[PDB]
């Protein structure tokens, strides 16, 4: 019944709307605004660099994602960083995966 | 119980409805059944469709099984639901008739492509649109089509990949390739009235994505002007065609290949010519194709 | 919308199987990510009977299989041994528990 | 007595792409052989002018003239001359016509909630504002099909208060208040010259506009991030 | 950077109204409001229809003052009626904010 | 006025003539709704059994 207006996947935002067909008096129906943040409280600043400090503050301003830094990994888009990984002389830097099940190419 | 048919947004769906010797020569049907006890049908055998699936349903001819098919397509998000074909006389639902149901679900995360539904042409103008494919499936043998009611359910083949293209078209159209790397390209000029249609772009894939594309006939003027029917040949090109590249083709069963011409400066826009069956003068942006004229 | 869809109403007689189909969307995620059959009780939440990375519960051992067919999208469930504590509320879903991404399919056993 | 010129406008440069440059030579003696002629600077002819008009109710003869030359050909300073002989003019009277930028900002601004009381007619106001120079267009379309133009009203491009030479303007549309617990979303689209297109479309419906009721629902979790 | 706040004039048989602005009660300068030309209805055959625009700041607008719309025409039973707006001159806005803090209640997709 | 005609609407203009206004008339109105300034009601849930999804 409601129209998706936002559903930002990297601050997990979900602004949505919906006119309420009221009790059959006159228009007076409402419209609503049902904002759906879902606040991450253990991933970094940096979302992709994970030596990074936590987070304290999750700023949505609300035109600014219905027209980054993300806050949540999305999904389906997999993310990755480069780590220095040794096994006996060299240091051979090698490609990881923060986050699997993503990552796994065709 | 259902059988479960797990389809996509813009992809397409094919009802296998097979049923037995008893009921072969009863008059079968399609409904759809709804929030209430009632079946609003979709097709018949004796006639009806509905206002909604215009240009979409193909019931197809029966075997001696008695086991057609129904394609639909182009299916958007209100088909998700239980449908029912079946074999009554009058063709609405009723009971004593050996049903047979199923299940939709059309999941709106599609890999499916977003190809315009509409495409509009002025009237012996040009259209040219591009029909996608599954990428993997790229060497396969396209096909084209019309558009006949659902009762009859037909589709035709106008054109195809390895050259076959119907008498009364030839001349006015071409199957492209190009662009390759995921669609395909078909081009037809000198329209009609009456060739306004829904028009299906079938593959020899395993699994079809039948799009299908509808062409506006409205009113208007060409815009390419090129002499009635005809060594120079002119043709002659509006300004908006200024980054696209000007060219003539050699129609066959084979499509286009290349014919020089020189270039001009200001004319009254562009100008170009055919200095030396069926001929055109198309234009190319880059990659696709668009706006050709024919000529005799 | 939540794009898995299932069997919406299953009914099998004590003793007999059932085999229950879940279809996902066959992105690379869906493929290679979790795939749970979750017990959705009374009082709360989903208590995995049997996932797809191997964990299999303390009812449902030696009575339950989870196999994954990514190539045709599709994930399979195979219940042995049905009783009348195997009705109720079930989901067939991928990723956690919680976040939706799943359908809901209600078993009925009968006697 | 009078060799009026009207140089063409860009509703019309937009509805036809036929842009033309006419003038009227009415009111003067009734009499046949008054033949007009469209000259540029350089002394380039025009095409076939016809169509011409009857005797006036004022017992005058009444006589238009046509010149249909290309767009840029019109807005690159080309100036036109137009000259026609009569039986008082011993010489032939010439008149010019020639050309002499901002975008507008188009608002779109719903019905008032007094207005949906009377519950008789609403009327839905499109708004183009900030814009330089004058002429624009606007058309009023709704889904996707151009409405009736007996049913809104344009306005002219007055000048602003508060920018310099900037000039507004206004459209309304009224529709039956019975409309409004249905919709049908009401596009507005403008067409000025400074703009890609030369259209800058917008919308709103009874979908659109303030809601009266909010609800934030932010949930907290230590594990999540993943956001599906 | 600014607000035309528009006076929409409606359904009046003759023609010849006035449109003035006040602000608290001193009117406005002249150069500030902007009246157009009166205009047949569209719709309606024997009526009319007028406009104004008033440009004020955004911040003069997000401060409180009313900004009312003074008109004068020779039908109403006093000649002169009037009509205003604020900020707040909407409705009522109930918010429902609902923060969740339990770590296992989860969403749906 | 009668309470139950204060609680449907009536917007209740009070037109009052003098003879030093800028325009000599003023007029002003008043239905129930003039206050009613956004009533917004908090609700935390913590560490709470539902079921229902967020
Ligand atoms: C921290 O964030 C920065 C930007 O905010 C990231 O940026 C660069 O990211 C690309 C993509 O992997 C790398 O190829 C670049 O080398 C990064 N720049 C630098 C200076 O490292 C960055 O990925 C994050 N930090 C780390 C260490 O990964
Ligand atoms: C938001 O408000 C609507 C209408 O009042 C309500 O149905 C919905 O449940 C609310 N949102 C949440 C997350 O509860
Ligand atoms: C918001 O209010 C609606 C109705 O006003 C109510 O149904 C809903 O539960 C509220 N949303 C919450 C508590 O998240
Ligand atoms: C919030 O308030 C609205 C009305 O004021 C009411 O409908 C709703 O149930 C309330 N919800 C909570 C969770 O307080």
């Amino acid at each position: 019944e409601r129209i998706v207006l936002v559903d930002n996947k990297c601050k997990c935002a979900r602004i949505t709307s919906r006119i309420i067909r009221s009790s059959e008096d006159p228009n007076e129906d409402i419209v609503e605004r049902n904002i759906r943040i879902i606040v991450p409280l253990n991933n970094r600043e940096n979302i992709s660099d994970p030596t990074s400090p936590l987070r304290t503050r999750f700023v949505y301003h609300l035109s600014d994602l219905c027209k980054e830094t993300c806050y949540t990994y999305d999904r389906n888009k997999c993310y990755t960083a480069v780590v220095p990984l040794v096994y006996g002389g060299e240091t051979k830097m090698v490609e990881t995966a923060l986050t699997p099940d993503a990552c796994y190419p065709d | 119980e259902p059988e479960l048919v797990y389809e996509d947004l813009r992809g397409s769906v094919t009802f296998h409805c097979a049923l037995g010797p008893e009921v072969a020569n009863v008059a079968k049907f399609l409904c759809r059944q709804s929030s209430g006890e009632n079946c609003d049908v979709v097709v018949n055998t004796l006639g009806k469709r509905a206002p909604a699936f215009e240009g979409r349903i193909l019931l197809n001819p029966q075997d001696k099984d008695g086991s057609f098919s129904v394609v639909i397509t182009g299916l958007r998000k209100e088909d998700a639901g239980r449908y029912l074909c079946g074999a009554h006389s009058d063709g609405q639902l009723q009971e004593g008739s050996p049903i047979q149901a199923w299940q939709l679900f059309v999941n709106e995360e599609s890999t499916i492509p977003r190809s315009p539904t509409v495409v509009k042409g002025v009237a012996g103008g040009s259209v040219a649109v591009l029909c996608p494919y599954n990428r993997k499936e790229s060497k396969s043998i396209k096909y084209w089509c019309l558009w006949e009611g659902a009762q009859n359910g037909r589709c035709p083949l106008l054109v195809d990949s390895e050259g076959w293209v119907k008498a009364q078209y030839e001349g006015r159209l071409s199957l492209l390739e190009e662009p390759g790397n995921g669609t395909f390209t078909v081009i037809l000029n000198q329209l009609t009235s009456r060739d306004a249609g829904f028009y299906w772009c079938l593959t020899n894939g395993d699994t079809l994505w039948r799009t299908t594309v509808e062409i506006k006939i409205i009113e208007g003027e060409p815009n390419l002007k090129v002499p009635g029917n005809v060594l120079k040949v002119p043709c002659h090109f509006p300004c908006k065609f200024s980054s696209y590249e000007k060219y003539w083709c050699k129609w066959n069963n084979t499509g286009c290949q290349a014919l020089p011409s020189q270039d001009e400066g200001p004319s009254k826009s562009r100008l170009v010519s055919l200095t030396l069956g069926w001929y055109w003068c198309g234009v190319k942006q880059g990659h696709f194709y668009g706006e050709t004229a024919a000529v005799y | 919308k939540s794009p898995i869809f299932g069997p919406e109403e299953v009914n099998s007689v004590e003793g007999n199987s059932v085999s229950i189909t879940c279809y996902y969307p066959p992105t690379s995620v869906n493929r290679h990510t979790r795939k749970y059959w979750c017990r959705q009780g009374a009082r709360g939440g989903c208590i995995t009977l049997i996932s797809s990375e191997g964990y299999v519960s303390s009812k449902y051992a030696g009575r339950a299989n989870l196999t994954n067919f990514p190539e045709n999208g599709t994930f399979v469930v195979n219940i042995a041994q049905l009783s009348q504590d195997d009705s109720g509320r079930y989901k067939c879903g991928l990723g956690i528990n919680s976040r939706g991404l799943s359908f809901d399919v209600s078993l009925e056993v009968s006697q | 007595i009078r060799v009026f010129a009207i140089p063409p406008s860009f509703a019309s440069i937009f509805l036809t792409k036929s842009t033309k440059l006419t003038c009227l030579v009415t009111d003067l003696t009734t009499y046949d052989s008054v033949t007009i002629s469209w000259t540029r600077q350089n002394g380039e002819a025009v095409k076939t002018h016809t169509n011409i008009s009857e005797s006036h109710p004022n017992a005058t003869f009444s006589a238009v003239g046509e010149a249909s030359i290309c767009e840029d050909d019109w807005n690159s300073g080309e100036r036109f001359t137009c000259t026609v002989t009569h039986t008082d003019l011993p010489s032939p009277l010439k008149q010019t016509i020639s050309r002499p930028l901002h975008r507008p900002d188009v608002y779109l601004l719903p019905p008032a909630r007094e207005q949906l009381n009377l519950r008789e007619s609403a009327t839905i106001t499109c708004l183009v504002t900030g814009f330089s120079p004058a002429d624009v267009f606007v058309q009023w379309m709704q889904r996707g099909q151009p409405l009736s133009p007996e049913k809104y009203v344009t306005s002219a491009p007055m000048p602003e208060p508060q920018a310099p030479g900037r000039y507004f303007a206004h459209s309304i549309l009224t529709v039956s208040e019975e409309e409004w617990n249905t919709g049908e979303t009401y596009t507005c689209v403008v067409a000025h010259e400074a703009l890609p297109n030369r259209v800058t479309e917008r919308t709103v419906d009874k979908s659109t506009g303030k809601p009266t009721l909010y609800n934030v629902s932010l949930v907290m979790s230590d594990t999540a991030g993943t956001c599906y």
